[PDB]
RNA sequence: UCCCAAAAUGUAACGGAGGCGCCCAAAGGUCACCUCAAGACGGUUGGAAAUCGUCUGUAGAGCGCAAAGGUAGAAGGUGG
RNA sequence: CACCCCCGUGCCCAUAGCACUGUGGAACCACCCCACCCCAUGCCGAACUGGGUCGUGAAACACAGCAGCGCCAAUGAUACUCGGACCGCAGGGUCCCGGAAAAGUCGGUCAGCGCGGGGGUU
């Protein structure tokens, strides 16, 4: 990710394939302009918990963190992304998805099992050290078995933002 | 499909949409490209062909219930007001909107359930799978 | 007769003449005896040198120099920042 | 007549079971209250009498006509209707008919055996739904009219049960054990 | 509660006024008989009664008046206004008053 | 009186909604004073709401009628 | 404005508000005390009110910490639009040119500014 113009004029780049984000901290909130295909082969696999080299033409590698984008309707095309300059200790707070594994202990029963809250979001994530994923059993889970966040086993420091009781996934009933 | 109790009546006006996530409530989506007013007669054509589609799982959303009333010709003349509150209820949809999204099935027995209930529908749309996360 | 109901429901004929508004706007000379707004409830609140007639309405006690005050709207007031 | 064990039943003991950093704050009675809602099923601008003449000689009080609230729902109901009645005690005709209840009230009640413990108003404060009047030290059948009952409010100043209750019962108050 | 000052208060009127208020601390036993004019919160005079009181403190209620209404004269104030707060025009109160109303 | 009416006013239609042909010795003038709807916990006929009580409670109530604007430092609620 | 704190009263009037936590007492304040009558609660001197300690600081208040909730709130891109010029049978849409949100985010704060009176720097 080499982004390198950042004027408040994007024609040099509206027709030539370039997203056009903006990374920051509170210190340095400098202007950009990266390639549309890079981040766009990039965002995929990083994801909202994924910092990359941020290297704007001059050379001066930055890591930073995908915080909020805005991508085109009637076109699934993104169009401007806001990038959030890692910081060493503390970062703000990420949003983690829940993911299933093993068979369900209600699937074969003749239900499925439904993940309420794909995402999920956690206070204190932890700079440097930031689960880029988050796996979760479901196999005990049967016929109305719900789990929550008080349940998904946690990265060791990372504390659970969102409501305990709340349910991530419920292995729903058939019909 | 019809909604519970209200006003009466309406206009008519349009522009690309708004409130119109992408993937939430499943995994695999499909969506509107183009201004109409989904019949809600056409969803039910949706929803009970995908249906049939799916022994069972119902993990099938139709996040666009219509919230509009439009009305009829109670014959032909002209020389009266406002007429047929009850001709039938509508739901203004507009390009990049949702009003499918399924969860649970594998892709292609996916690309099927739409396949079909996109044959039912007055516009052109497409399926959509991840990658959507804005708000949560 | 017959059995039925008087006039025929549900219609739709007339309505109002209808006014209301702001006579003065900010910057503008008032005088003595014109008005400044005509508003339905409490829009804008008589400031310095501006009374109140029945209806909510705002005239110019004396002469002077129109002014606009709004606080985080909720209240607004028009005083007179006198010219002399 | 009392007050003075009040404190030291109350106070004294109070930091000689507890330990308030003063006095002020320990756990105290702001009044005792006695609702009169009759009428509604019994319209008597007859009946209304026989409650304040009354409640009036037992509190020495003359009580307010908590009328409707203006509430007409679905039943017998409307706008400002005398239905309630309320006769406030506070400091002496607080204490005055207080005492007259953990002395002659309950004291003197027919199949009584105590009050119920259960933490009331979280507030501190305790509630007394009072029934037959038929127990009262004031309360004359032979010179009345028929027979009723009444709802009585204890307002105190302890900011938690544990330690009303303590209060409560301290002052005066049985508890069926 | 606070209610009674800003309905006395407000009803109040300031400049179109002109005139000047008196207020009064008298809650306490420790009034404040303050003058104010209206534009600038400036104090002009004020004669409390904090100055001592010879014992008299729901009693000086004259002696602050009196204080007070005296007290403008260096400084030459005929029209002034009555501005109190809950304190409903009573004794301890309606003294600085009178008091005033005539110390003047 | 609301919407249409296209953020000044004004603007039609056998366009969409709803009221008036009064009422008040006071529901006025003035001077004082109080302040709501509602839920929760606890309490007698009560037991769904409602009477009392205690917390929360910018008002989610009120304003004689239709609606809107307006309003608690009251135009809300009592008394002289 | 010598340093401070306390009371009253403004400007301002949620970035100045809540809550949770601590500080303060005999200068001020408050509770508290009694209250027959001045005057008073459609019952209650609870509140208004009159005459005053001790005791307290518990409550109310004032200060102070804190931000978990409120309130404030970028930048970037965007919605939309004055003007200019185009497309689609129609629903609708585009380009150039200024204007440009709202929401969200970065972050921001638990004010600041006066007048006067009291008490202190044993």
């Amino acid at each position: 990710m080499e982004l390198t113009a950042k004027p408040r004029t994007p024609k040099q780049k509206l027709d030539e394939s370039m997203i056009a984000a903006v990374a920051y901290n509170k210190e340095n909130n400098v202007s950009f302009a990266l390639d549309r295909k890079a981040f766009d082969r990039a965002f995929r696999q990083q994801s909202t918990t994924g910092l990359f080299d941020i290297t704007v033409e001059g050379g001066e590698t930055f890591p930073a963190l995908v915080k909020a984008v805005q991508m085109d309707k009637r076109k699934r095309a993104p169009i401007h992304v806001d990038f959030y300059m890692v910081t060493y200790g503390e970062p703000v707070e990420v949003s983690v998805p829940v993911h299933t594994t093993g068979r369900s202990q209600g699937e074969v029963q003749g239900g499925l099992v439904d993940i309420v809250v794909h995402n999920l979001q956690i206070v204190a994530p932890g700079p440097r050290r930031i689960p880029q994923e988050l796996v979760v059993d479901v196999t005990k889970m049967n016929i109305g078995d719900h789990i929550t966040a008080g349940d998904i086993k946690l990265p060791e420091g990372c504390t659970l933002a969102a409501d305990p009781e709340l349910t991530v996934v419920s292995v729903l009933p058939p019909r | 499909k019809r909604t519970k109790f209200r006003k009466q009546f309406r206009g008519r006006m349009t522009g690309d949409a708004k409130g119109g996530d992408y993937v939430a409530f499943g995994d695999y989506g499909l969506i509107a490209m183009e201004p109409a007013w989904i019949k809600s007669n056409q969803i039910e054509a949706c929803r009970i062909v995908m249906s049939r589609h799916f022994r069972r799982g119902g993990k099938i959303y139709i996040r666009i219930f219509p919230d509009k009333p439009v009305t009829k010709k109670p014959a032909e003349t002209r020389m009266g007001k406002g007429k047929g509150a009850v001709e039938y209820w509508v739901s203004v949809v507009k390009p990049g909107r949702v009003m499918f999204e399924v969860a649970g099935v594998t892709e292609e027995q996916a690309k099927e359930a739409f396949r079909l209930a996109g044959h039912k529908l007055p516009i052109q749309t497409k399926m959509v799978k991840r990658e959507v996360y804005d708000e949560a | 007769a017959h059995k039925k109901g008087v006039g025929s429901s549900k219609n739709g004929r007339d309505s109002n003449p209808k006014y209301l508004g702001v006579k003065k706007f900010g910057g503008e000379v008032v005088k003595a005896g014109n008005i400044l707004v005509r508003q339905r409830g409490t829009k804008f609140k008589a400031g310095q040198g501006v009374g109140m007639g029945r209806d909510h309405t705002l005239f110019a006690l004396s002469d002077g120099k129109v002014v606009f005050i709004n606080k985080g709207k909720g209240a607004r007031f028009i005083s007179i920042e006198a010219a002399q | 007549q009392l007050k003075t064990k009040y404190n030291d039943q109350v106070r004294p003991a109070l930091m000689q079971q507890f330990g308030y950093s003063s006095v002020m704050a320990v756990p105290r009675i702001e009044k005792i209250v006695v609702n009169e809602g009759l009428g509604s099923s019994k319209e008597d601008s007859k009946a209304i009498d026989k409650a304040a003449k009354e409640l009036a000689l037992i509190t020495l009080q003359k009580p307010i006509i908590t009328k409707a609230k203006k509430s007409i729902s679905n039943f017998k109901l409307r706008q400002g209707m005398p239905v309630g009645i309320k006769v406030t005690l506070r400091g002496e005709r607080m204490y005055v008919f207080l005492e007259k209840l953990i002395n002659i009230g309950l004291p003197r009640i027919r199949d009584f055996r105590g009050i119920n413990p259960n933490a009331f108003d979280g507030r501190g404060n305790y509630n007394l739904g009072i029934k037959e009047q038929l127990i009262f030290p004031e309360i004359t059948y032979d010179m009345v009219d028929k027979t009723r009952g009444m709802d009585i409010t204890i307002v105190t100043t302890a900011k938690t049960d544990e330690e009303a209750r303590a209060l409560l019962q301290s002052m005066g108050l049985p508890f069926r054990k | 509660r606070r209610k009674l000052r800003t309905r006395r208060k407000v009803r109040t009127t300031t400049a179109a006024s002109g005139r000047l208020r008196l207020s009064v601390y008298r809650s306490s036993k420790h009034i404040y008989a303050q003058i104010i004019d209206d534009s600038r919160g400036q104090t002009l005079a004020a004669a409390s009664s904090a100055a001592l009181k010879s014992g008299n403190k729901t009693d000086t209620a004259a002696a602050v008046g009196k204080a007070l209404a005296a007290a403008a004269a260096e400084k030459g104030i005929k029209q002034v206004v009555f501005d109190r707060g809950s304190y409903k025009y009573h004794g301890r109160v309606k003294a600085l008053a009178d008091a005033a109303r005539e110390g003047g």
